[PDB]
């Protein structure tokens, strides 16, 4: 008995899509499928020179033993920069098997965007994720009726999305409102205010977050990028 | 000596291309053959000799584009080279898919993935998993299931409703216009192995 992918995968897919072109557009890049767009390493490495400020060499050929040579460039400057790539070669990424594929791109993520958190009474044995969560929690602390206990069913309604942006600047939004709309409303002016207002790039669309269980990597994405849109 | 005229290609069978022209006016002694692939330089150019008004390109990549020109040659030495005409080889059936690639999603499901082959010698037009019970020495006991993937840009499965503790053996391979190549295969309990995918 077969099934179509999880909807989570094609939401993850696309997260990390628009993840990815917000970096890329500043080097005069663009993806538009992350399954076959990376394969010649090209922008695997372009990415990581945007995120890093670094420069990376290319092996410019057109064949196949030049792609593996420049997909293995992007992921040895990983490599030394201390990041676990495990169970992931280069010719997993040059012949585009895709939940592998996934993988290195959240790795990316992880490293550059999500691990770079500091919070208030942390410790060093709390992963950027528990730092991320209490980050989420103590800014929606307060707030009647809101909490915040995973990365998953807890953004459902919008309600800690609206609210974090609150607390950051009170005049972008009326909670007292955000009390009374739908999950999708909430969803949706939240998403634009961070983008208009934050230049937080909108990855996540609404009804790919009013489900009983959103994809994780992805709203922990988006929250991430929403603490760096705040000192 | 003129240049050859009307040069003409089309390919022939197995990684390989039929080049002809028309021969210059004169008693031409022969003919040199320059061929490429579409995009090298001609520094990467490859050199054939001819007595004939013709030639075979052998041994060259399935499903690729060739450029090629001819040049005459006699009494006088070489004579211009021909305009350029480009020709693209007959496919090959692909290579094996990647290596197979499981994310166990619970203990009767998972999350088959793999990647395109490494030579595909052609547009890949659909993918075919088959998995079935295998027994303790490996092979299968019982009748393969067979999932058609008519969406060549899909290398991704998720199965579901499978046996707890049994060992499944998976195999995927690609299509294109040669049709089928080879199978990967992998055999893998779910219950022997989170979310980070196991490669057998």
């Amino acid at each position: 008995v077969i099934r179509i992918a999880d909807e989570r995968d094609r939401v993850q897919k696309k997260t990390f899509t628009k993840w990815v072109n917000k970096h890329l557009i500043k080097a005069q890049r663009h993806i538009s499928d992350l399954y076959e767009d990376l394969r010649d390493g090209h922008n695997l490495i372009s990415l990581l020179e945007v995120l890093s400020g670094d420069s990376l060499p290319r092996e410019k050929g057109r064949m196949r033993f030049h792609k593996l040579q420049n997909v293995q460039i992007a992921l040895d400057y990983l490599r030394h920069r201390q990041v676990k790539l495990v169970n992931i070669r280069n010719d997993d990424i040059a012949d585009g098997n895709p939940k592998l594929t996934l993988g290195l791109i959240w790795t990316i993520i992880l490293h550059f965007q999500i691990s770079d958190i500091q919070v208030s009474g942390q410790s060093e044995d709390m992963t950027a994720k528990e730092k991320l969560l209490l980050w989420s929690q103590r800014m929606v602390e307060g707030y009647q009726g809101l909490r915040c206990d995973n990365f998953t069913s807890s953004w459902r309604d919008g309600r800690l999305f609206n609210a974090i942006i609150h607390r950051h600047k009170p005049l972008l939004i009326d909670m007292n409102k955000v009390y009374r709309q739908t999950n999708l409303e909430n969803l949706d002016q939240a998403f634009s205010v961070a983008e208009r207002d934050l230049g937080v790039t909108r990855l996540l669309d609404p009804e790919d977050v009013d489900v009983p269980q959103p994809d994780e990597k992805s709203i922990i994405t988006y929250v991430s990028s929403l603490y760096d849109a705040m000192p | 000596l003129g240049a050859p005229q009307n040069p003409n290609a089309k390919a022939a069978g197995s990684r390989k291309i039929h080049f002809n022209w028309l021969p210059p006016s004169g008693k031409p002694m022969g003919y040199r053959v320059k061929y490429w692939i579409q995009g090298d330089s001609e520094s990467e150019a490859h050199l054939l000799d001819s007595k004939v008004p013709s030639v075979e390109l052998t041994n060259l990549y399935p499903y690729c584009d060739y450029e090629m020109k001819v040049c005459a040659y006699g009494a006088q030495g070489e004579g211009p080279y021909s305009s350029l005409v480009s020709c693209r080889t007959h496919q090959e059936v692909p290579s094996e898919p990647g290596r197979l690639a499981f994310n166990v999603v619970s203990s009767t499901v998972t999350q088959l993935s793999w990647a395109e082959p490494a030579e595909t010698n052609g547009e890949i037009t659909a993918y075919e998993v088959c998995y079935g019970l295998v027994n303790d020495d490996n092979r299968p006991i019982g009748p393969m299931k067979k999932v058609l993937v008519d969406n060549p840009k899909n290398r991704m499965l998720l199965i579901e409703n499978l046996r707890e503790s049994q060992p499944y053996r998976y195999t995927v391979k690609a299509r294109n216009g040669a049709g089928w190549g080879p199978e990967r295969e992998a055999i893998i309990n779910l219950a022997t192995q989170m979310s980070i995918p196991i490669i057998p």
